[PDB]
């Protein structure tokens, strides 16, 4: 049946967070509104390398998720690991479904360095309608280990709830920019998620995405750089970015705490230049546009006038909730621009779940 | 299939532990020191992975426990009583008694049901079946 | 003994005033090395327990060598060592100076071999302190001389001594710094160059300073330096525990 | 090791990994979250001692509750240091094709452990060390007993020596393939470091 | 039969009390008035780990409230211990109340980390007539070991004491501010009670809870760290903490006391901190509104000031006994303001008996 199922951020690795837009009507028009969102800490331990070491732990947390929400559903929407999936590009030739499908596992096979034990799924960066049979295909393959999908239906049927997608965050976190990208059908726009275990680029025309790639430092590694340089605990040495970071009395903080994070600045910043240089080959005599940043890992203090500044794009935080109706009178813009980039996705597989 | 040590090789080791113990050495010292001090290579690289378990925290008796064909359950068991109780150092002195006993009895039935067993049977009705 | 280590809560034992104990605490921290001599119980081991213990410790490397344990620190950073079957003092020193000390604690000097590694400690410029048995000067210098240090290498590195008493009035027991600073070596001389900071008056039961002058305990790299010496100078809960808790702060 | 169910460590992201001093050791990915800790206090019925870890480090931890590694130690072909690190390398990776069948390149763990001061004072003592700018701090890096003494002759082994009660104390120098060399002090047991066994590296 | 039965703390931990009210006659009217109420402090070694480790004795104890009470009844409500007790909410689908139990049982199963070998009750959040079969359940259970319960029954039986109710803490101490809570109906309101043992959190919008937290940290911790710094007994450092802390004299006192306790107040001040941010979830953009304080731990002098400023709430000590008639003439009422907050629970579960 058509259901409007929910949200949440399983592979937050810092935080659960979850999500419930729904058709709200207001004299008598009805779209697309935020109706709650909740978010509490991941529970250290419950997520390993990418996979639930643990659904029933997770559960517990998921379930004071949805009581926290007040929400009545019970369907799901959610999104694996970055460190969980592999996604990449893949040539083939337009057929018949199944063709394509057999076609494209077997070209998978030696791209995924497991045996199958694994889950695959393809879509066209290309409308196939608009080539014949034979010629002109493109899918690319999202690819993953059953033990992972095992562990987060795991978590999920432990929930009480009962997923219909399992998407993947990149393009998930994509959704709510859609119509905005789509705005401008031919600028080419990266979208960088800074997050807590993987921070990933797309680069697109429009909302058509060019390609995608992740990279293995994140928040995490700040934070991790932070409790090296002062013996601190995880959760101290995040207050200590956080707080340290950001506050108007932090003049003495950006010394002792950049000190500790400039080499992760540094790694950042060259890891990104070569993501970008690695894309760049058939415009070889262009420049970049524009670009979006998501990810509380993201809201590092200046963090984006320095990528700005050092990657020759003009890097900027969006507002999400923007494709979404927001009720005055139960959320305040402000705020909900506050957790915007740490609920990007949070929102994203949200759309993809009354779709 | 892995066999013991020979009756002699327990004893000069259980001796040789219960003497530095006693000592008010640390255990991991002790069983460094035998290993170091040891003739045959199986003892000395026994005695170094019994001391590289004690010095990740286990006791005696449970690093012993990696080589149950050499340390049967008994004496085990005698390490395990003495570290519960707080009498380790009399426990081995017991243990280094008994194995002092055990290869005294062994080279002096032999000399001349285990082995002793089956060989005391044999020697006490041998004559008596010949007549 | 009965221990549990006395802390500087002792100047309620009248045995060190306030103020030298600041000036020492001050000391300890830039590293003066410092000797303390007495009589057979008069409180060497005490009192120098008590200098470490009462200073935060926290972020230095410490570093103790003793016979057998006497010293006891509420203090992270440090690492304690003790003579076993066939090592003498010098091994266990010889081996830890080895390593990165701050601070440098040798129990009390008896085989001078270590003693001479102790002395060597302070010329790199590391912290050292110890123990002596001996009741005045030439006790001391002629002890610390008979196996080989000069006064040049022992003086000459040695900053302050502290020399430790008994005084009984018939049944009170009382236990008080007696008394000084090693300046140096004298080139042609008699040696030992020593200024008399803070002696104690038994008659009366003071600690009277007898010509020191904040112009001698200058000896700072620098302003910045010498000005911390000078607010903990007058600016600078009995347990030493809580106590080591709170110089910590 | 013990925790409650296998399933509720997974869940929770959280593992027992000792008990000292009256109190169970819990490493905890999520400390902030007084519902689990307090449901673990309950259901143990112990005193805990909470000590944060990686979240993933904690799942692998309670899996493999270090595997790959007991299997790929009995390959003498790998400790030799007499073999170069470059081939050496390509053993372990092979070798691990045995469970999965693909070479990973770049186990850090399985290198970690087989391929300017360092102060470790004593057993479940955090060590401290001497930054470059920072100087004296402390560090997030604890080894209990065991591993400690594990340490301990790892460091004076490759130094070229060996440490035991017999020899407790051990003033060598390791020798880094970079021509590169370290001044390193060393006690095993307590008999003359009663905070047990340490050692002092100064790069 | 109807019966109006007795309230003891069993599970104080530092002290066992206990409270008769009933139907107080006065110029031909009766309302629910404080007739009786004692306190003993509990002997060390009956209680260990939320368990009672010496039913018999913890018996004596009881027995010893009792007649010094001058109490005719046997029959008594009581508590568990905060320790002893899983409470947490659980989202289900409303139908017939054997399906729902079985249900219930089901869902807890993965969340209580023992077998069943559990005792288990729920309640549901918002009324279950307002919802209709399958949609919209939410209940919360408390689970417990048998081998507590039936210490505790244990205990009970031997005082010959006949129990009727067993409840929890964090919901019996709300009895007495339950009308004053229900006249605000959309204020969300929190309630810190601070014991020996745990310290409890439960928030509510009126009367109704949204939720409950239980911190292993009390005024156990307190005496602790008193008695650490200054090798002193349990008790002493108790006193140290009551009398040292408050007296018009302690001018040199919070010095040397403050600085003991100072790692306490930042550890539970970081730690309500973390409960209220891991509530805050679907209100992002709004503040608190007002809170109460109950529990001996509380009283700790300035810990409301503290509390208030640390956790931007304003955190009041509030007087239980408001609900009850007092009799001027058999109690005066600033002393029973004075232990309100140690007698807020023990006249909770009394409310609960003449229920």
């Amino acid at each position: 049946a058509k259901g409007k199922l929910v949200l949440g951020l399983d592979i937050g690795s810092t935080s659960i967070k979850m999500i419930l837009l729904k058709e709200q009507r207001k004299r008598g028009e009805v779209i697309y509104a935020l109706q709650s969102f909740g978010m509490k800490p991941l529970p250290p331990e419950a997520i390993v390398d990418g996979a639930l070491m643990n659904s029933t732990a997770i559960v517990q947390a998921v379930q004071d998720l949805m009581s926290e929400l007040k929400v009545k559903g019970k369907d799901v929407a959610i999104g694996v690991s970055g460190h969980s999936v592999i996604i990449k590009k893949i040539q083939m030739p337009r057929m018949s479904q199944d063709e394509l499908e057999e076609s494209i596992q077997w070209e998978a096979e030696q791209y995924i360095p497991f045996d199958v034990k694994d889950v695959n799924i393809d879509t066209q960066i290309l409308d196939g309608g608009g080539n014949d049979a034979t010629g002109q295909m493109d899918v690319l393959l999202v690819a993953a280990k059953k033990d992972m999908i095992n562990d987060y239906t795991t978590v999920v049927s432990e929930a009480g709830l009962a997923p219909v997608v399992v998407d993947v965050d990149a393009f998930a976190v994509q959704n709510m920019f859609s119509v905005n990208y789509d705005v401008p059908e031919r600028e080419t726009v990266v979208l960088i998620n800074a997050g807590a275990s993987v921070v990933n680029i797309n680069i697109i025309s429009n909302g058509a995405t060019v390609f995608t790639r992740d990279v293995t430092i994140g928040g995490n590694q700040f934070t991790e750089e932070i409790q090296k340089q002062l013996n601190v605990s995880y959760e101290e040495a995040e207050a200590l970015k956080i707080g340290g970071n950001g506050a108007d009395a932090d003049a003495v903080v950006p010394q002792d705490v950049e000190r500790v994070l400039s080499s992760v600045a540094e790694q950042v910043a060259g890891e990104i230049q070569r993501s970008l240089d690695f894309y760049a080959g058939t415009a070889a005599d262009s420049n970049f546009s524009k670009v979006y940043l998501s990810g509380g890992t993201a809201k590092i203090p200046a963090l984006f006038k320095t990528i700005e500044a050092r990657t020759g794009v003009p890097v900027e935080i969006l507002n999400p909730f923007r494709k979404i109706e927001v009720d005055n009178r139960k959320f305040d813009p402000a705020f909900v621009m506050d957790v915007a980039p740490m609920a990007a996705v949070a929102v994203g597989l949200a759309l993809r779940r009354p779709g | 299939g892995f066999g013991g040590v020979e009756g002699k090789d327990i004893l000069v080791f259980t001796r040789q532990f219960a003497t530095m113990i006693d000592a008010g050495l640390p255990l991991v010292q002790c069983l460094d020191i035998l290993a170091s001090q040891m003739d045959n290579p199986s003892f000395k690289k026994v005695l170094f992975a019994i001391k590289s378990k004690v010095e990740q925290g286990s006791t005696f008796a449970d690093a012993l426990k990696e080589h149950p064909k050499v340390f049967d359950e008994l004496y085990v068991q005698l390490c395990a009583a003495g570290e519960v109780g707080g009498i380790l150092d009399a426990i081995l002195n017991r243990l280094a008694a008994y194995r002092e006993k055990n290869e005294k009895l062994k080279s002096k039935v032999k000399s001349a049901l285990v082995a002793i067993g089956v060989t005391a049977v044999l020697l006490l009705k041998v004559t008596p079946v010949f007549e | 003994l009965d221990k549990s280590n006395l802390q500087l809560d002792m100047t309620k034992l009248g045995f060190d005033a306030q103020p030298l104990a600041w000036f020492k605490e001050a000391i300890d921290r830039p590293y003066g090395m410092v000797l303390v001599t007495g009589p057979t119980g008069s409180g060497k081991t005490t009192t120098l327990y008590s200098a470490l213990s009462s200073l935060n410790g926290l972020d230095t490397n410490i570093c103790t060598a003793e016979d057998p344990v006497e010293f006891n620190f509420a203090g992270i950073n440090q690492v304690q060592m003790h003579d076993d079957i066939g090592l003498n003092f010098a091994a266990a020193l010889r081996s830890f100076l080895r390593q990165d000390p701050d601070i440098i604690m040798i129990g009390e000097i008896r085989d001078f071999e270590t003693a001479e590694i102790g002395v060597k400690a302070a010329l790199t410029g590391h912290l050292v302190l110890s123990t002596l048995h001996t009741n005045d000067a030439p006790g001391t210098v002629s002890r610390l001389l008979n196996m080989g240090i000069e006064p040049f290498l022992v003086t000459a590195s040695l900053n302050l001594i502290l020399a430790q008493r008994l005084a009984r009035r018939l049944c009170p027991a009382c236990k008080k710094p007696a008394e000084c600073r090693d300046c140096n070596d004298r080139g042609y001389r008699g040696r030992v160059a020593i200024y008399e900071v803070m002696p104690f008056w038994d008659g009366l039961k003071e600690l009277v300073i007898n010509g020191a002058s904040a112009a001698e305990l200058k000896q700072e790299a620098i302003r910045l330096g010498m000005s911390s010496l000078r607010m903990s100078g007058l600016r600078k809960a009995t347990t030493l525990e809580e106590v080591v808790g709170n110089t910590a702060p | 090791i013990k925790l409650v169910p296998k399933e509720v460590a997974e869940k929770h992201l959280v593992v027992p990994v000792n008990r000292a001093g009256p109190s169970l050791i819990v490493a905890m990915c999520d400390p902030s979250n007084i519902f689990a800790v307090d449901d673990l206090k309950f259901l143990t019925g112990y005193n805990i001692e909470t000590v944060v870890a990686s979240e993933v480090s904690i799942r692998e931890a309670i899996e493999r509750y270090k595997g790959p590694s007991l299997e790929d130690i009995v390959g003498d072909v790998g400790d030799d240091i007499e073999v170069t690190k470059e081939e050496t390398e390509n053993i372990d990776e092979m070798a691990k094709a045995a469970d999965d069948a693909p070479v990973v390149k770049l186990v850090n763990l399985i290198l970690m452990d087989a391929i300017s001061d360092i102060h470790v004072e004593p057993y479940e003592k955090d060590f401290r060390v001497r930054f470059r700018i920072d100087g004296v701090m402390y560090e997030v890096m604890r080894p209990p007993m065991k591993l400690r003494n594990a340490i301990t002759s790892r460091l004076k082994i490759m130094a070229s020596l060996d440490i035991s009660e017999r020899r407790l104390p051990q003033d060598g120098r390791i020798k880094i393939k970079m021509g590169g060399g370290k001044e390193m002090d060393f006690r095993v047991s307590v008999c003359p470091t009663l905070f047990g066994e340490k050692v002092v590296m100064r790069l």
